[PDB]
This record gives C-alpha cells, structure tokens and sequence, in this order.
RNA sequence: AUGGAUUUUUGGAGCAGGGAGAUGGAGUCCACUCCACGCAUCGACCUGGUAUUGCAGUACCUCCAGGAACGGUGC
C-alpha cells in the first residue's frame, strides 16, 4: 500500500478542529513518503500516524505545510534537506517512533520555523542530556515535549556543548 | 418625527447662515446659505466660503453650487 | 431668492464664465457650455489653476459628475 | 428578489457573530436583527480596534455599506441552502 | 425595496455616532428616511483633541455614517 | 432623445471627437494621461481607444541602480484598448489632432 | 449565455482576493448579484487567521483562483 | 452603444488588463458579463511589486478594471457593428 | 460515568493562551485518534479545563488511560468521561 | 433584444513619511545618537510573582509589577 496519487485523491479532507486545511492519511500502512506532488500544496497539515514509515523525506517543495503528525510509524532517520522542501514546518510530531540517537535529530536544526516538537516515546528520550541537547541543536523550538523551553535550560544547555 | 430633508428645507426658509462638513476632507469645511437644494442632496449656497480648520483662514466664494457627494454633514452658524 | 435651485442655477450659469473646484483640488476655469442631468460638465477656453495659480491653458473640457466638489460663477 | 448570501444572514438573527468594518474595527455580539442592505443591529458587544485594544457596548448599529465581512456560527453550514 | 432602516427603537435616545474621516458626534435621535441620513438633536462634536463642541441640531447624511451605538437602553 | 444628449449635452466632446476622428486628452484617476482616438464612448465614459500615447511621472523605479530623488516623465504606445470610464478624471478636445 | 462561470466554481476551495490586499482561502459555497460570497472553512493570509463561516460583501473584493478541488 | 456587449464578444482573446489597484493581468478571455466581471484562463497577473504568479484561472469583479490592451490585430469595425 | 467519545481535561496550566492551548492538545491526542474537535475557554468558570472529542470511542477510552496524570505544560493533567454527549457528536449520529 | 446620484458594478482617490549631527556605509536608501524614545489609547504578546480545580459549544478573559517586538484609531 503504496502511498500513491490515486490514495490521496481519495482521502478524507477536512478542516481540523484548529482551523487547518489537514488530509488524513492515516492506518493504510505506508511504508515511505512519496508522491506528494498531487496535495498540489493545499494543505496546512498532513496526518500520517500509524503508518509504517522508516524516513521522514521524500517530500516535494509543499510551501502551505505547517504541521505534520507523524505518531505511531517506525521512524529511524530523518532526512538531510527537509528546510527545502518544507520552508515553514512549524510543528512536528514525532511520538512513539524509533529515533534511538541524539546525533539523529541533527537534521531539524535546518528547519528555521519549527517552532513545536514533540519526541515523546522514542528511545532517544532515555539518552543522558537528551533535552538539552535538542535545545542547544535546535534553539527554534519553543515547546519541545509539551513543556516550555525555559531561559534556564537554553543558559545550561549553553554551557555544555558551548 | 422630523425628516432631514424638511430640516433644510428649514434652513432654506430662515435664511441661517450654514456650515457644511465634507467627505473624506477634514482640513476644510463650507459655509454658506442654502438658497435652494434638489432630490440629491446638492445646495446652492450663497455668500459662501472654504473654512481652513489648520489655517484659520477663509477664501471667498460667492455663488456656490456644492455637490451632495461631499456632504457628511449639516449644522446652522450664528454668524 | 424665492427657492433658487441646483438645477436652474446651472442653467442660468451656461453661456457664463464658471470655475469648478473637484474633489482633488485640481480648478478649472472657462465658460460652461453645458451640463447634463448626471451634473457633467463643458468648459471651453478652460484654465487650470492648481495651488490658485495658473498652472495650463487647455481649452475645450468635459468634466466627469463624480469628480466635481463644486462650482462657482465669477 | 433576495440574495441567497442575505437569507444566510437572516438566519444568524439571535446567534453570536463577529462583525468587521470598513476601517478594521472588529464587533462581536448578538445578532439581533440583519436588513436587506446588510444594515445590522446587534447587542452586548466586544470592540477590538486598529490598535488592539478592546471595549464593551450594550447597543450597536452597523450600516450595511460600512461592513467589509461577517463571520456567522458554524450552526449554519449543515441545511437548507446546500444547492 | 426603498426599504426603510429600522431605527424606530433609537428615536428619541441619546447616541454616539462614529463618521467617516474619524469623526465622532453625540446626541438625540430625531429623525431619519430611507438612505439613512439622520436629523441630530443637541448634536456636540467630539473633538480629537478630547475636547466637545456644542452644534445644535443637526443633518447626517447616511452615506458618511459608519456606525452607531446607542448611550440609551433601548 | 438620449442620442440628443450625447449630440448637444457635455459627451458631444466624445460624439464630436468619434465623427471627426480627432486626438483628445484624457486626464486619469491613476495620475496618467491618454492622448488618442476614440473610436468609440457611452454613458460611463468607458472608452474603446486607437494609437494611443500614455504619458505619466515617476521618481525612479529603484530595481538595480541608484537613488538619485529627481522625477522622471514616462511614456508608452497603445494601438488598441478600453478604458473602464469611472476612471475619467477629465477628457479634453482642442488643436491636438491638427 | 451560460451564467456558469460562478455556479461552476461552487463547492470548491477559493482563493480570494479583498480590496485592502487580504487573501481568504475557503470553500465557496453561495454568491449573488453584488458577489456577496458565502465562505465555508475560511481562513485569512497576509500570518494564517482562522475565521470559520464567511460572508464576504462584494463591494471589497477584487479577485477570485480555484485553490484546491471541493472536500 | 454599450460597450460591454463589445467586451463580451472577446471570449479566447489574449489581453492585458490594468486594475484599479495597479494590478496587472495578462490572459485569455473565457467570458465577459454584463457587469464587466471578467473571466480568464492562463492567467499571469503582476501584483504591483511583484514578481508574476500564473494562474490557470482568475476571475475579476467588473469595477476593479482600469483599463483593458487589445490584440493588435483586433478588427474594432467588425466587433462595434451589432 | 460511562465511557464517552469526549473526554474532559482539568487540572491545566491556564497561562498557556487559548490557540497553543487547542494546538497542543491536538497533537498530543492525535496519537490515540482522529481529534473532531476541542472546546476551551478562558472564562473564570471554564479556565483550566477542555473537552477533547474523538471520532472513536475506543480512541477516548485509550486517551484517558493512557495519560492519566501527563506532565503537560508544567502540571500532571486529570482525565475523565464527559458528563454529557458533546453537540457535535450528537449532530453527527442523527 | 438591458442599469454612472447615499448600503454593493462606472470608484473619494491620489500622494508624501519631522529637523539636525566635522555621523558611517552603498540626490536617494539603510543603521545609530540627540531635540519632540513622533505623542496618547486599546488588544494580543515577552519576563517574574500571584489567584482560580471549575463538565463545556466561545468577540477577549485572574490579578500585581516590569519589559516593550507587532496591529488599529486620533492629532
């Protein structure tokens, strides 16, 4: 169940309860990301959770794309030019996925408006100083986990890493 | 009631000295008396005058016919 | 005057030397040919004067209803 | 002889809606009654200006002209109007 | 059509009138007809400054009238 | 009756220029001016044009040059167009066409 | 003739152009003679505003694209 | 005589249409109304200070138009005889 | 209380404003569901609160065990089932 | 085979951003300082402290102090 034209074509469209133009690609099992070019960029957001997705890439240039949800898939890697083909991600949602090292998150400190993360139940999340060190990486998030990134821990996260 | 055509038709009677405020143009306003007016709000005024609100300054006018298009508003003057 | 209305006024003024002010500040002086029942207006010989100062000398002139602010004899 | 957009309008009549202006300030109150010419009468008003600051009415009436747009409950959408 | 703006329920009741040009007057109801212009008694100009100037009664024309609010309980 | 109109009433400078096919001045809301033809008129003033000269003013258009604050007169030739006539500032008839 | 260069549009995402320079995206759903435009799941651009149900008067707007296919 | 009748004959003609707000289009004419409201397809329209967008259709309320440029070639003789 | 498609949050940071609020609480419920709607308000009275509907019951059922007592913006956050059906819901089985 | 005179389609729009400094860089534009932080008001928002534990379908939403990026209106 390859992600294709035609599935998109018939996906459930709807403007979401917080007045997003957002299509639902939901439980089909979507192993990669592909085929966006045929959205034509008409939407502000895009809900893949439980797929079966490996990487976040494959994306054509989407300019209206500010929030993907992208819970309960299989996610291990996320890919190198993401700011190019999505300019204003804004919030990403990443819970419950296989993000298992600090150095895999890298590529997100390209995005310059992320602005709301979330890598919630992901091994990752264990890994000693893992909060800070997506601070320090990706200084642009302002809420990271559902909780506030506070001066305190940008000071602290400046200290180690500096 | 009274109905705002019947009021100029008022100061058409009397012969009070009138001050008309423009549209969209604050700096000057339009005096003068009402001699006559017709179905769109368009006054002949006479002895008339250019009120500068910023200038305090008068120019001259005599014989005016003001469209009604620039009529935001109507009030009498002692004067 | 016993009522002196817009329209009879205007008539009277045809054949005369007129100057109409518009809503943009622009004036332009010359005897009124004509008007018509929107309130267009025909100069001939026409000034313009812009500032209060004679600014071209244009001739003959229709004036759009919309943009005229008033009119004046002298 | 009525615009279909305007028989939309006369059924928010007793709902809440926001009203925006020619020049930008923003109403928002009961609908109490909505003209032809989209003159609107409305109650309890919250005033947000240009500026951003806000106020509050009892009593307002808006001609129809002097409005750029309304925003009418989501209530409406379902029926009968779907053509 | 040639309908007439429902104003019956502001007769007589003190108003605050918002005027295009960001003028602002106050005063009594007293009148009105089909294109909304509006007879204003005891009619005071709200000046920028802050300041309040006392007119009289008055004519607004509805073409120029942006909103009302009543300073009444209707 | 409204033929009349157009014939003695203020259009006659439009009726007049469209008979004798002369140039007329057309002053513009969008501070520009139109000297041509015209080839056809009606109540609104819209207009159907021929060889026309547009001619306006400007400061500078800075794209990939300079400053340099002094006005600068444009213009440009318009065989064929049509003129919404709610933009008619003024229309003027003379010794143009001669 | 047709009358259909409106009706055809119907149901489908719109992209709208107002008077001051605004953009509202939604779904057009009913029109009339002046172009009042009834507007379902209506956002503004200039920064994204969610609006909800629209009702555009006429007299503002300026232009109108298809933006995306009908939900 | 009115003229828009002429501009509602001008269906699948390429124009340049200047607007009121300075606006400019370029593209063909799908349809002319009796108030002026125009309709295009392969549209490029120049906002003001912009670089063009292309539209594969716009449509214009009639008021906001200036101006329209015609085909050079266009037959004006032809097209004002009713 | 029986089991709803709605489920009712108290116990909220209520200095988060009313859009990242609703934002926020989207995307950390969309991991159990479709989310149809959330309504929250900050009147003295509803101040601290939201209601959270989902398409799928199961979907509530799962959200509520699940994060019970979530850390979200500083506090652990109290679930429950919705006293009433929400008028959405109501609107969408009839 | 169709409508230019107050709420819609023949438009009331067009146009310009205070003054100075042996200021700096590329008559014009940008940045900084001083006189007149251009002034006042409202909203959202940024820091702390602090109030509220409440079952809802919403202009906006505790209060106190400080900081001012943005938007609107008036002079």
């Amino acid at each position: 169940v390859k992600l294709t034209a035609e599935l998109i074509e018939q996906a459930a469209q709807y403007t979401n309860a917080v007045r997003d133009r957002e299509l639902d690609l939901r439980g089909y099992k979507i192993p990669v990301i592909e085929n966006l070019g045929a959205t034509l960029d008409q939407f502000d957001a895009i809900d893949f959770s439980d797929n079966e997705i490996r990487k976040l890439d494959g994306f054509p240039l989407l300019r209206r794309l500010k929030t993907l949800l992208v819970n309960n898939n299989r996610i291990c890697r996320i890919g190198e030019g993401l700011d190019q083909a999505l300019p204003d991600l804004t919030e990403l949602i990443l819970t419950n996925n296989s993000l298992v090292e600090l150095g895999d998150l890298d590529p997100l400190a390209s995005l310059k408006s992320l602005t709301y993360l979330c890598i919630l139940r992901n091994p990752v999340t264990n890994k000693k100083h893992y909060r800070l060190y997506v601070i320090y990486k990706v200084p642009q998030v302002r809420v990271l986990d559902f909780q506030k990134v506070k001066l305190k821990e940008r000071q602290e996260a400046e200290k180690m890493f500096k | 009631m009274v109905q705002p055509i019947n009021l100029i038709f008022r100061y058409l009677q009397n012969r009070s000295r009138i001050q008309v405020w423009l549209y969209e143009q604050v700096n000057m306003r339009i005096e003068g008396c009402i001699i006559g007016f017709d179905e769109y709000m368009n006054l002949v005024l006479d002895d008339a005058e250019e009120i500068h609100s910023k200038t305090k300054s008068r120019k001259q006018l005599g014989r005016i016919m003001l469209k009604g298009d620039n009529i935001t508003l109507l009030q009498s003057v002692s004067n | 005057s016993l009522p002196l209305n817009p329209k009879p006024f205007l008539n009277g003024l045809t054949g005369k030397p007129v100057m109409v002010k518009l809503k943009w500040g622009m004036e332009y002086k010359g005897y009124l040919v004509s008007v018509d029942g929107y309130m267009n207006m025909q100069l001939a010989n026409t000034e313009e004067y812009i500032d209060g100062a004679l600014s071209g000398h244009l001739g003959e002139v229709l004036i759009r209803c919309n943009n005229v602010l008033y009119i004046r004899g002298v | 002889s009525i615009g279909v957009p305007i028989k939309v309008l006369h059924e928010a009549e007793g709902h809440i809606v926001t009203c925006e202006t020619n020049t930008g300030e923003v109403y928002r109150g009961k609908l109490i009654e909505a003209e032809d010419n989209m003159n609107c009468q409305m109650s309890n008003i919250t005033v947000t200006y240009r500026d951003g600051r806000v106020a509050q009415l009892e009593q307002v009436y808006i001609r129809g002209s002097k409005i750029r747009f309304l925003i009418l409950p989501d209530m409406l959408k379902n029926a009968p109007m779907l053509k | 059509k040639a309908h007439p703006p429902e104003l019956k329920k502001f007769m007589d009741k003190k108003l605050s009138l918002k005027l295009n040009g960001g003028r602002h007057v106050q005063g009594i109801l007293r009148g009105f007809d089909p294109f909304m212009n509006l007879v204003i008694d005891e009619c005071v100009e709200m000046a920028t400054s802050g300041q309040q100037n006392n007119i009289g009664m008055v004519v607004i024309r509805g073409n120029s009238i942006i909103m009302l609010e009543a300073l009444e309980r209707v | 009756r409204e033929e009349e109109e157009f014939n003695t009433g203020p259009l006659s400078v439009l009726t007049q220029s469209v008979k004798n096919n002369t140039q007329v001045l057309i002053n513009c809301r969008n501070n520009k001016k139109l000297l041509g033809r015209v080839k056809a008129f009606d109540r609104h003033c819209n207009m159907v044009l021929e060889n026309v000269k547009e001619m306006w003013t400007e400061v500078p258009k800075s794209g990939k040059g300079k400053k340099k604050s002094k006005p600068v007169n444009k213009d440009r030739y318009i065989s064929k167009m049509f003129l919404r006539g709610d933009s008619v500032i003024v229309v003027l008839r003379n010794p143009l066409i001669a | 003739g047709k009358s259909s260069k409106m009706l055809q549009h119907i149901d489908y995402r719109m992209r709208c152009i107002l008077q001051d320079g605004r953009i509202f995206i939604g779904t057009f759903k009913a029109f009339d003679k002046h172009m009042n435009l009834i507007l379902c799941d209506c956002d503004e651009f200039r920064e994204k505003r969610v609006l909800g149900l629209v009702l555009l008067r006429g007299e503002n707007l300026v232009s109108m694209t298809v933006e995306g296919p009908p939900p | 005589m009115k003229l828009v009748r002429f501009l509602m004959k001008l269906s699948h003609e390429t124009v340049t249409i200047e607007l009121k707000n300075g606006t400019q289009v370029h593209g063909t004419i799908t349809g002319v109304d009796v108030s002026m409201n125009t309709h295009l397809k392969a549209v490029k329209m120049t906002l003001k200070n912009r670089e063009p967008v292309q539209l594969e259709t716009l449509s214009i309320r009639g008021n906001n138009i200036r101006y329209f440029i015609l085909p050079d070639s266009l037959p004006l003789d032809t097209l004002l005889v009713d | 209380i029986r089991p709803n498609h709605t489920i009712y949050i108290n116990n909220m940071n209520d200095k988060i404003k009313k859009e990242e609020l609703k934002r926020s609480l989207y995307a950390l419920f969309s991991q159990f569901g479709h989310v149809v709607d959330i309504v929250a308000l900050k009147t003295m009275k509803m101040r601290g609160q939201a209601f959270v509907i989902f398409k799928e019951l199961g979907s509530s059922t799962n959200a509520l065990r699940q994060l019970q007592g979530f850390p979200f913006y500083g506090k652990p956050m109290r679930i429950q089932y919705a006293k009433t059906d929400s008028d959405i819901i109501s609107k969408m089985r009839g």
